[PDB]
DNA sequence: GTCCCTGTTCGGGCGCCA
DNA sequence: ATGGCGCCCGAACAGGGAC
């Protein structure tokens, strides 16, 4: 039962770039370390055993290191197959671990989210679902928050919210939170904000509005 | 009475016939004595009268030295033990307290009149026979053959031994719990019982082995705190052999000499090292036994020291398996090793010397090496476990010391110590022929008949030198004349050599050696900054060997 | 209850009454297992207790081995096989194979307990007693003999042949395109198959030895962290002769080329295109060796030429069952160990190297040896007898510490000696 | 070459059993350095080790799982197993099973994989969604781009599609991966369409619900 | 065919136990 | 009164190197 450890949680390169994956572990474990790259479409493949014997079928591109209780994954130069999450397994004491995996996302020049505030549709808001979404899409860094907050600043209970995969095409991505009160708070409260805050212009970018119509 | 054990068979060697041996007549007084004795031996069962076929004898006396108890009425079973078969005696020594842990209560006994408790093999019992004689009127003899274990006969020893264990066995198997060690005719018996519990238990016991005809006499261990025991005056938590005595005024004949010696030897159990070595000396040359030496001046210091350490009160405490196995060496004099086993620091478990002069030629290293390895044996066998070491030596010695030794060597587990003369290797040659030095040219000679011969040398430098000598070898010679390229030298210095033996006995980095020359050779190994060897065929003419040679013979030398 | 087959008649070589060897000591962590094992083996009649009256005496041990059976009761008959007469079942019933040292792999079973079934002549048996031992002496020893066969004794194997075999014969027309060689205890078995498939069917033959008369073997552990069962396999093949004999002096000097020199001439001793002479002749004259780069490239074609010799096979190979085998050692740098084999001096049969084990466990002996099994095991399957060996170390020395490495189920002749540089001239061919 | 895939339940309500089949083509499960493997991959979470069946039949489980944790493998027919009892949400995750085999001396690794399966533990019952329109309302169209959307609230087995205009619509859109709401899941997804397009021509929001085999079209 | 070294084993005296 | 065991000197032995 090995503490296994794998700092870089995940990082950005671009194409070409030659990256290094620091793998820890708890003891010496003795070369006892292997490497699998999850594919994002789930997938799961072998690259490497002995912490740097090669395992037949993954391109020379990659390359084994490592001793003691520190280790190494390193690939040479970038191709859009290998941004991937990056695992590291020891093979010592039986209680396997794999430590948490790296991410190998792909460098974009950053930008500004472009930010979408929905009132409640008359459809819902007649069953008493009164809903509230916006939509954060299109911005470089995974890296911001939103707050939703109504007239007194307070992200106020009922904040469901996901962000998407870096979408393989303009490598941006996109997020959207779900506010949910009831009607009877939708008439209560007036207006109703998104509070967008990103690595943009020490800017709070902010979308609002005010009906409590029912 | 007496043991219904199944009796051990007992053959004679195969060619020997029985011991037919002359009665001389004993005395008169005597006569009606061993008369007086053999009566009482006859209704114990001991023997029995014999019929006129038995030819076999054996000579018998007697005589009780003035005591009560005792009585002496003996037989010379020479003859017979010279006859009888050799069988493998069963001992892989005697104990020792350093190996017996510590029990709630304990026990001493004795089965009495042991021997005498086994019967003998029927068989074999034609062999053990005498005639006991008389007074003119019954001018014919009385004759009485073993019908137990006789008192002077191989066998006996082994015998009740292996007896005396099955007996024990089955109670062995009833408590195990109780623990005894059993030795010959005596039992000493533990177990972590209360007194009382363990009361009815050794009870039980003797019953049983006295059910099996073994006595138990009144000569019983039951004042705990003194046990005597296989010599070992054994308390509740401590051991020692109070009777370390000592003779000093005989200090003169040889036996004396080796009387003190082992003296030593045998307290050296607990009372931490001593050197024998020193008085030991004094103990060899001449083993006449009447001759006087008195070199006691030269190992006074020795006598007393060690006196000195007689007299410090000493004693080993138990041994407890909850904690573990530990063994400090230090070096007291050239060849001068001792130990001491302990498991807490002050508190010892057993002490003990070692001055094995091994090899011809030997060094620092060997000592402590073959010391350590006497200490694990023993330990084996005293506690069926190997204990870490504490050696007087740094780890870069201890390893440059195998790493060059182009042989097999190693030592268990050991920790570093800093305390007494550290040991350690002197001179070392060099790696490479070292540049700024004279490549010297070694040679030497002689003839069986000689017994004369030459022994000297030449320098790259043309420069030369010959010394022929006496009573020596080719070998001596080969190895002289290493001695002097050696003196000749100083900061440096590149020999040459065709001689493996020489060659060898210097490589090997010897400390010492009963011979001169070559512990003279090492001096100056030990005294120069940078020494260095190589090796050379000889009849192949090779290098500025070829001149060498016939530098130190004509075809022969004068 | 032991089989109702007749008894084989075994009255040792004349003039020799039998071992009367001693009983080294052995640690608590031994005593106890060479206890159990021994009690229980009296209890199924195996073997009968006795007491001082037997003269005759042999030495045993346990041997933790690294395996789901219990540790192994060894009993050194050394001398007494050295004292039984020869058999000619033994031989006969035991001829050695050839293509067995041809093979991708071959196994090695502890086949003994078909030994455990047949009998023993009644009076043979007092030759064969031991005796366990105690801590601190306890107790005196306590001595057994054998009823049946021994486990480890040249008559042993030399009888049970005809039931050996037989129970075999199936496995052979079965599918021989594997061999078997018996070795006392062992059984030796090549497939030169796929591991897996050989690995399997070995596993076979187990089972069959199972059914057939409880022929029952050990079962070696097999584990995940660092995996020593996945190598238990022996495969030969890969087995060459210790080519190790070099130089390449881009400016030979004068030690350099005398030390050589020196080397060159003892070689002549093995091989026959030698010529030490040439170069004998650059250094002729008190040179001084130090420093001195006398470059000699005129003795360059008779340099290189020597290489050419020493770079093949060793013409005169000649092997002699009707002569004995030996083996020499050496402790030829750090690490690694060597082995020469041959009947007649200088010149060897076959050489090699036995390095490190890759593994922390820095300990000479260890070594050794593992040395000499490894070099006996070799040697076994190749001529099938065993070697006497030059052994490296010490008495008092390899003494108390080689049962803690052992792990064999027979023990070799060794003998101890010293070394000279003759052959510390790495040319371990002795 | 050697293959495996994985089978079972998918969806298990908690405090229940559930038994995972791992059915492999190329070893066997009777050779020398073969095994097969479980590993479970959680919401998000990285992969985590359930256990590991052996050739020789000796099985290594995870001591935070024995407990309730067995394995077994049908030899014979190239089938091991996973059983996983008194199974509660977190246990809800994607199974996967692996051809582990002791490649040499030295080596072991998890040659060969296979797409796990997913699990969801769930009271939780087969439910339509209730789909609702995202449009601009009050801000009306400014930009000459416009976002549009649509709320996907009260469904409950995992799988929905939904796409726009009949699929017409592919180039700007985004859509979102539903969470946990009052145990049943709430999806949106929106579309960025050119102004002219929009107040124009029609958008929908077209979504599909298998399970609860409801199809609907919500429009503008 | 031989001396040379050298590394072992006894015998041996001895203290120690039974 | 014969067995064992460990020390500490000699005496004699046998086997690699070698004229």
């Amino acid at each position: 039962d090995i503490q296994m450890t794998q700092t870089t949680s995940s990082l950005s390169a671009s194409l070409g770039d030659r990256v290094t994956i620091s793998c820890s572990a708890s003891q010496d474990i003795s070369s006892y370390l292997n490497w699998y790259q999850q594919k994002p479409e789930g997938t799961v493949k072998l690259l490497i055993y002995y912490t740097s014997s090669l395992h037949s079928g993954v391109p020379s591109a990659f390359s084994g290191s490592g001793s003691g209780t520190d280790y190494s994954l390193t690939i040479s130069n970038l191709e859009p197959e290998d941004f991937a999450t990056y695992y590291c397994q020891q093979y010592s004491k039986f209680p396997w671990t794999f430590g948490g995996g790296t991410k190998l996302e792909i460098k974009r020049a950053d930008a500004a989210p472009t930010v979408s505030i929905f009132p409640p549709s008359s459809e819902q808001l007649t069953s008493g679902g009164a809903s509230v979404v916006c939509f954060l899409n299109n911005f470089y860094p995974k890296d911001i928050n939103v707050a939703w907050a109504i007239d007194g600043s307070a992200a106020a209970n009922g904040v469901l919210n996901s962000w998407t995969d870096q979408d393989s095409k303009d490598s941006t991505y996109s997020m959207s939170s779900t506010l949910t009160l009831t009607a009877d708070e939708y008439e209560a409260a007036n207006s109703y904000t998104c509070a967008a805050t990103h690595k943009t212009s020490t800017s709070p970018i902010v979308k609002s509005f005010n009906a409590n119509e029912c | 009475p007496i043991s219904p054990i199944e009796t051990v068979p007992v053959k004679l060697k195969p060619g020997m016939d029985g011991p037919k041996v002359k009665q001389w007549p004993l005395t008169e007084e005597k006569i009606k004595a061993l008369v007086e004795i053999c009566t009482e031996m006859e209704k114990e069962g001991k023997i029995s009268k014999i019929g006129p076929e038995n030819p076999y004898n054996t000579p018998v006396f007697a005589i009780k030295k003035k005591d009560s108890t005792k009585w002496r009425k003996l037989v010379d079973f020479r003859e017979l033990n010279k006859r009888t078969q050799d069988f493998w005696e069963v001992q892989l020594g005697i104990p020792h307290p350093a190996g017996l842990k510590k029990k709630k209560s304990v026990t001493v006994l004795d089965v009495g009149d042991a021997y005498f408790s086994v019967p003998l093999d029927e068989d074999f019992r034609k062999y053990t026979a005498f005639t006991i004689p008389s007074i003119n009127n019954e001018t014919p003899g009385i004759r009485y053959q073993y019908n137990v274990l006789p008192q002077g006969w191989k066998g006996s020893p082994a015998i009740f031994q292996s007896s005396m264990t099955k007996i024990l066995e089955p109670f062995k198997k009833q408590n195990p719990d109780i623990v005894i060690y059993q030795y010959i005719d005596d039992l000493y018996v533990g177990s972590d019982l209360e007194i009382g519990q363990h009361r009815t238990k050794i009870e039980e016991l003797r019953q049983h082995l006295l059910r099996w005809g073994l006595t138990t006499p009144d000569k019983k261990h039951q004042k705990e705190p003194p046990f005597l025991w296989m010599g070992y005056e054994l308390h509740p938590d401590k051991w020692t052999v109070q009777p370390i005595v000592l003779p000093e005024k005989d200090s003169w004949t040889v036996n004396d000499i080796q009387k003190l010696v082992g003296k030593l030897n045998w307290a050296s159990q607990i009372y931490p090292g001593i050197k024998v070595r020193q008085l030991s000396k004094l103990l060899r040359g001449t083993k006449a036994l009447t001759e006087v030496i008195p070199l006691t001046e030269e190992a006074e210091l020795e006598l007393a020291e060690n006196r000195e350490i007689l007299k410090e009160p000493v004693h080993g405490v138990y041994y407890d398996p909850s904690k573990d196995l530990i063994a400090e060496i230090q070096k007291q004099g050239q060849g001068q090793w001792t130990y001491q086993i302990y498991q807490e620091p002050f508190k010892n478990l057993k002490t003990g010397k070692y001055a094995r002069m091994r090899g011809a030629h030997t060094n620092d290293v060997k000592q402590l090496t073959e010391a350590v390895q006497k200490i694990t044996t023993e330990s084996i066998v005293i506690w069926g476990k190997t204990p870490k070491f504490k050696l007087p030596i740094q780890k870069e010695t201890w390893e440059t010391w195998w790493t060059e030794y182009w042989q097999a060597t190693w030592i268990p587990e050991w920790e570093f110590v800093n305390t007494p003369p550290l040991v350690k290797l002197w001179y070392q040659l060099e790696k490479e022929p070292i540049v700024g030095a004279e490549t010297f040219y070694v040679d030497g000679a002689a003839n069986r008949e000689t017994k004369l011969g030459k022994a000297g040398y030449v320098t790259n430098k043309g420069r030369q030198k010959v010394v022929p000598l006496t009573n020596t070898t080719n070998q001596k010679t080969e190895l002289q004349a290493i001695y002097l390229a050696l003196q000749d030298s100083g900061l440096e210095v590149n020999i040459v050599t065709d001689s493996q033996y020489a060659l060898g006995i210097i490589q090997a980095q010897p400390d010492k050696s009963e011979s001169e020359l070559v512990n003279q050779i090492i001096e100056q190994l030990i005294k120069k900054e940078k020494v260095y060897l190589a090796w050379v065929p000889a009849h192949k003419g090779i290098g500025g060997n070829e001149q060498v040679d016939k530098l130190v013979s004509a075809g022969i030398r004068k | 209850p032991i089989s109702p087959i007749e008894t084989v008649p075994v009255k040792l070589k004349p003039g020799m009454d039998g071992p009367k060897v001693k009983q080294w000591p052995l640690t608590e962590e031994k005593i106890k297992a060479l206890v159990e094992i021994c009690t229980e083996m009296e209890k199924e009649g195996k073997i009968s207790k006795i007491g001082p009256e037997n003269p005759y005496n042999t030495p045993v041990f346990a041997i933790k081995k690294k395996d789901s059976t219990k540790w192994r009761k060894l009993v050194d008959f050394r001398e007494l096989n050295k004292r039984t007469q020869d058999f000619w079942e033994v031989q006969l019933g035991i001829p050695h194979p050839a293509g067995l040292k041809k093979k991708k792999s071959v196994t090695v079973l502890d086949v003994g307990d078909a030994y455990f079934s047949v009998p023993l002549d009644e009076d043979f048996r007092k030759y064969t007693a031991f005796t366990i031992p105690s801590i601190n002496n306890e107790t005196p020893g306590i001595r057994y003999q054998y009823n049946v066969l021994p486990q480890g004794w040249k008559g042993s194997p030399a009888i049970f042949q005809s039931s050996m075999t037989k129970i075999l014969e199936p496995f052979k027309k079965q599918n021989p395109d594997i061999v078997i060689y018996q070795y006392i205890d062992d059984l030796y078995v090549g497939s030169d198959l796929e591991i897996g498939q050989h690995r399997t069917k070995i596993e076979e033959l187990r089972q069959h030895l199972l059914r057939w008369g409880l022929t029952t073997p050990d079962k070696k552990h097999q584990k995940e962290p660092p995996f020593l069962w996945m190598g238990y396999e022996l495969h030969p093949d890969k087995w060459t002769v210790q080519p190790i004999v070099l130089p390449e002096k881009d400016s030979w000097t004068v030690n350099d080329i005398q030390k050589l020199v020196g080397k060159l001439n003892w070689a002549s001793q093995i091989y026959p295109g030698i010529k030490v002479r040439q170069l004998s002749k650059l250094l002729r004259g008190t040179k001084a060796l130090t420093e001195v780069i006398p470059l000699t490239e005129e003795a360059e074609l008779e340099l290189a030429e020597n290489r050419e010799i020493l770079k093949e096979p060793v013409h005169g190979v000649y092997y002699d069952p009707s002569k004995d085998l030996i083996a020499e050692i050496q402790k030829q740098g750090q690490g690694q160990w060597t082995y020469q084999i041959y009947q007649e001096p200088f010149k060897n049969l076959k050489t090699g190297k036995y390095a490190r084990m890759r593994g922390a466990h820095t300990n000479d002996v260890k070594q050794l040896t593992e040395a000499v099994q490894k070099i006996t095991t070799e040697s076994i399957v190749i001529w099938g007898k065993t070697p006497k060996f030059k052994l490296p170390i010490q008495k008092e020395t390899w003494e108390t510490w080689w049962t803690e490495y052992w792990q064999a189920t027979w023990i070799p002749e060794w003998e101890f000696v010293n070394t000279p540089p003759l052959v510390k001239l790495w040319y371990q061919l002795e | 070459q050697i293959t495996l895939k994985e089978s079972g339940p998918g969806i298990v309500q908690p405090s229940q059993p559930f038994r995972l089949t791992c059915t492999f083509s190329g070893f066997s499960l009777s050779t020398s350095g073969i095994g097969v493997t479980w590993i479970r991959q959680p919401s998000g979470k990285g992969l985590e080790w359930l256990a590991t069946i052996w050739w020789d039949d000796d099985n290594r489980y995870n001591p935070s799982l024995k407990s309730r944790l067995t394995v077994s493998k049908d030899t014979s027919n190239n089938q091991a197993f996973l059983n996983m009892m008194t199974v509660e949400t977190a246990d809800t995750a994607i199974y996967y099973c692996a051809q582990s085999a002791i490649t040499s001396v030295t080596d072991s690794a998890m040659d060969h994989w296979g797409q796990g399966t997913s699990v969801t533990v769930s009271s939780a019952a087969t439910t339509p969604p209730s789909v609702y329109p995202l449009a601009p309302g009050s801000a009306a169209q400014t930009n000459s781009m416009v976002t549009l959307g649509c709320l996907v609230k009260g469904y409950f087995p995992e799988p929905v599609t939904v796409t726009w205009n009949s699929g017409s619509l592919s180039s700007g859109v985004h859509t979102f991966p539903a969470v946990l709401q009052s145990d049943l899941y709430t999806l949106s997804s929106s579309v960025t369409v050119p102004s002219s397009t929009w107040p124009s021509e029609t958008v929908t929001c077209n979504v599909a619900h298998p399970a609860s085999s409801t199809k609907v079209d919500k429009k503008i």
